[PDB]
């Protein structure tokens, strides 16, 4: 069948929350996985990371950022409607380790993906300091929810208009050079930030994991699309990761390959757009 | 006997024509064309005939035949008779027809084609199903089949939904088990519908045994990884056997320096793309593909052609870039020959060195090895020896197509399950694993092999698991 929507809501502008109801994936999803999703016959297959589960009501979540048509076109979706295919739980789960104290970024809707990570760890033991970045004040979601399974929560925005202004990597700046104990740092976020992250604690020694989100067709090893190098290693990010040592990913490469469809993506939003104006 | 020696050629669509599209090429016989090439066959005995030993599972082809041509004046009987016979053997005959490299099989076997062309037997089988299809004469003989199951309350799981478990699946249902497919992709068909393209496999041809097996009782989960989705120790406790059918999906990639550069596909990728995705149809359909002016494709087999002759069909100049010769290539010969006609260019004697990027990272060039042909190796080929001379050549995408491989993450989390170092199923001779109960069949164990042979080894697994669970 079909996979129906539970539960939708609005987490902030074109930050769109879903409930979906999965009980397989349910039942056999951890910390760090995630889903590849289909909307409708005519759609593209897009990667999500697995937000939260519910096993008593047989449902997982999924948290999409508006970025282009296919998010957007998942933002109108309501409760009641019905995610065409959804393939999950994929990738390999975070390793969850007693390590000591672990700072866990997440940027954008990676505030949302770092949820579980941060739950397992702060279960696990571990002194959790979790890092939110936003852009400005009305995109900061989850603050309670994250300081339900951190010890420490720092939001920041770049312009400043709520908590610590500046970057995550501001804050994180700000806490190793305050000489706070960091066993680990977790990102999750655009590209552009986890490589900031990963620049950033490189020469302090500090290691570092990046869930690394390149492009993906079908998310379980058939194709490379989602490949990336690590460690001069050739890995495919849907199979073997999608958490990797973010000091031995070569960034710039990553990068260059989630742009490779730019114009094309914009030619798809654009019809999509164009095709909505009469009202 | 006297021996009719040309071939009663198929129809096919023009170059100009189809090079604008992904629909069919070969237009197959009518009843007329396929009637006169029936007459050439000279109806060996069944207990010699070389073309019967050529098919990997014997089809009765001289029987087949002789059906079509004592029924000269009834063309629905005719065609009931001879497609009753070729499924008593093969439940595939509309693709294994079309898709069959018959030169290596049971027309390079045939008689006629040691003074002339042989038998058309692939294009006869293709005609005979077709026709059957276009008038629902399969659906009669289906029918008939259904009547006579007998349900016998046993569960059997397959994993994987490509030819190897779809005949499987269908005669385990005929046998009254009751049936489930498990499927990773979308949509099930494994290399039939995301691999070889629409113009030389329409996906009519396969949503048609997807409506055979609704039919037959048979479910099929999409969007299920086994391993992930659902775990096997789980199949293990709700199913009474299991059949593995999970193919050789994983691209072999060659460690050249650049391959990462943007422009550059694995073959599944690209095809992925074009075939299940329908990405030729952006912005129709969602999801893009780029191709630049000029098109590398590593390597000379079917895959290699189906993703030159898409790429083509994108609109590019397109090269084959392959390290023997013409005499060499794995392709069918009937797809080098239709890649040819439709522009698709060959480099003989080369293979990669590095790919070679611009300030972007994107593809700009490659660089060539040339290679010289030397002793035949393990295949009988003559094996390719690089000569240290190297050029670099202009392109802006490269599509590698050097084969595929078993994906050992899913081999390596099923517990107790024997496979060798080139990720293939190690199987009995009933086609039993390591595990009890579980099966195994098709390029999962073969590694990459024919559609032929992952049917063949369905309907050998299907009796195998009737025969365990029996005792
Ligand atoms: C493992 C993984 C987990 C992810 N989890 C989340 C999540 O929880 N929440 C969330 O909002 N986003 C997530 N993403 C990113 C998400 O996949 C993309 O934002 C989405 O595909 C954009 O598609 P679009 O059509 O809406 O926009 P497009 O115009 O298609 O793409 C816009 C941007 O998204 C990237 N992108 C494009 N196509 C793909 C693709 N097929 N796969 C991955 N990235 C692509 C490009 O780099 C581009 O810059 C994840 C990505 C990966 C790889
Ligand atoms: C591009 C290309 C062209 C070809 N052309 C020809 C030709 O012209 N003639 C010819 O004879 N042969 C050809 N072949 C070879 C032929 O396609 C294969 O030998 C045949 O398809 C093998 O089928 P199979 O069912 O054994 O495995 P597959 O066809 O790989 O079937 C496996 C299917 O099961 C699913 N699956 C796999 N793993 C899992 C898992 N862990 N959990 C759940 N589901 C899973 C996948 O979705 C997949 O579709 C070609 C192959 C390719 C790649
Ligand atoms: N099973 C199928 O459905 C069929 C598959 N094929 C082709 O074969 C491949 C899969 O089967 P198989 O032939 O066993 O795959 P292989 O592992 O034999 O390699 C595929 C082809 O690519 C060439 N190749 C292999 N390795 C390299 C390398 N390191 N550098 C450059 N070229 C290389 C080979 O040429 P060579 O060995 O001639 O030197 C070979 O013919 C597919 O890519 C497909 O294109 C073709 C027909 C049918
Ligand atoms: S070998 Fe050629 S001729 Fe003899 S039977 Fe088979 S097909 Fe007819
Ligand atoms: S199956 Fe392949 S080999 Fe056997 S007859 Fe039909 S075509 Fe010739
Ligand atoms: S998305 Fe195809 S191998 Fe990862
Ligand atoms: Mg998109």
């Amino acid at each position: 069948m079909m996979f129906k929507i539970l539960r939708k809501e609005r987490l902030a502008p074109g930050i769109n929350l879903f409930e979906i109801e999965s009980p397989r994936i349910a039942k056999h999803a951890k910390p760090g996985q995630f889903v590849m999703i289909r909307l409708h016959e005519k759609g593209e297959r897009i990667p999500l990371t697995i937000a939260d589960v519910d096993i008593s009501k047989g449902s997982i979540t999924i948290v999409a950022q508006e970025v282009g048509k296919t998010t957007r076109e998942l933002g109108t979706y309501e409760a009641g409607d019905y995610i065409l295919d959804v393939l999950g739980p994929l990738g390999k789960p975070s390793h969850i380790d007693y390590f000591g104290t672990v700072v866990m970024i997440g940027g954008g809707v990676g505030v949302a993906e770092i949820y579980p990570v941060a739950k397992a760890m702060k279960e696990k033991g571990n002194y959790v300091i979790s890092i939110l970045g936003f852009r400005t004040k009305d995109l900061v979601f989850w603050e309670d929810k994250l300081r339900s399974v951190s010890d420490e929560v720092i939001v920041t925005t770049n312009d400043g208009s709520y908590g610590m202004k500046g970057f995550t990597t501001h804050a994180l700046q700000k806490l190793i050079e305050e000489g706070r104990k960091i066993d680990l740092v977790h990102a999750v976020g655009p590209a552009i930030m986890m490589k900031a992250v990963a620049e950033l604690t490189k020469p302090y020694g500090i290691k570092t994991v990046a869930s690394l989100n390149p492009i993906m067709v079908d998310g379980t090893g058939m194709c490379g699309a989602c490949r990336v190098t690590v460690g001069g290693e050739v890995k495919f990010a849907c199979v073997d990761g999608p958490e990797f040592d973010a000091h031995l990913v070569d960034w710039d490469q990553l990068m260059n390959r989630l742009a490779y469809y730019r114009d094309l993506e914009k030619i798809s939003l654009e019809k999509w757009e164009r095709e909505r104006r009469m009202v | 006997p006297r021996l009719i020696k040309d071939r009663v050629p198929t129809p096919e669509r023009s170059v100009g024509e189809r090079v604008r599209d992904f629909g069919e090429v070969n237009l197959g016989y009518s009843w007329e064309l396929a009637l006169r090439e029936a007459e050439r066959c000279l109806q060996c005995p069944v207990e010699y005939a070389p073309c019967i030993k050529g098919c990997p599972v014997h089809i009765n082809i001289p029987g087949f035949i002789k059906a079509l041509r004592e029924n000269r004046d009834n063309p629905s009987k005719a065609v009931r008779e001879a497609l009753r016979i070729i499924w008593r053997d093969n439940t595939l005959p509309a693709i294994t027809g079309r898709v069959c490299p018959q030169e290596e099989q049971c027309e390079g076997a045939c008689v006629v084609g040691k003074v002339g062309d042989p038998i058309n037997i692939g294009k006869l089988e293709r005609f005979v199903a077709d026709y059957a299809r276009e008038h629902g004469i399969d659906d009669e003989l289906l029918l008939e089949e259904i009547k006579g199951i007998k349900r016998n309350g046993k569960k059997v799981a397959i994993i994987g939904a490509g030819p190897a478990g779809l005949t499987c699946a269908a005669d385990l249902a005929k046998m009254g088990y009751e049936v489930t497919i498990y499927e990773a992709l979308h949509q099930p068909g494994g290399v039939l519908i995301y691999g070889i393209p629409e113009f030389r496999l329409p996906k009519e041809i396969v949503k048609k045994e997807l409506e055979n097996l609704r039919r037959l009782g048979v479910k099929i989960e999409t969007n299920v990884l086994v391993g992930k989705t659902i775990t096997f120790e789980e199949l293990r406790e709700e199913y009474d056997a299991i059949f593995i059918g999970t193919g050789a999906g994983t691209p072999r990639i060659y460690p050249w320096p650049g391959v990462n550069l943007n422009g550059i596909y694995s073959a599944n990728e690209f095809l992925t793309r074009i075939n299940l995705m329908k990405a030729y149809k952006f912005p129709e359909y969602d999801t893009p593909i780029k191709v630049g002016k000029r098109v590398a494709v590593i390597g000379g087999g079917n895959t290699a052609m189906d993703a030159a002759r898409s790429a083509l069909r994108l609109g590019a100049e397109v090269w084959i870039l392959y390290r023997r010769t013409r005499k060499e290539m794995t392709a069918r010969e009937e797809e080098i020959k239709h890649a040819e006609e439709e522009g698709v260019k060959f480099m003989f004697l080369v293979t990669p060195k590095r790919f070679i990027g611009d300030e972007n990272g994107n593809l700009k060039a490659i660089e060539l090895e040339k290679m010289k042909l030397g002793e035949p190796d393990e295949s009988g080929r003559r094996r390719p020896i690089p000569t240290g001379e190297t050029f670099i050549m202009e392109f802006d995408t490269a599509i590698i197509a050097i084969g595929q491989t078993p994906n050992k993450t899913f081999l390596e989390t099923v517990p107790g399950l024997k496979v060798d170092e080139w990720g293939r199923i190690v199987v009995d001779e009933n086609l039993m694993t390591s595990i009890p109960g579980v099966f195994a069949g098709g390029d999962a164990i073969r590694g990459e092999a024919t559609v032929i042979l992952a049917m063949g080894d369905g309907r050998k697994a299907a009796k195998a698991i009737h025969q365990y669970l029996s005792k």
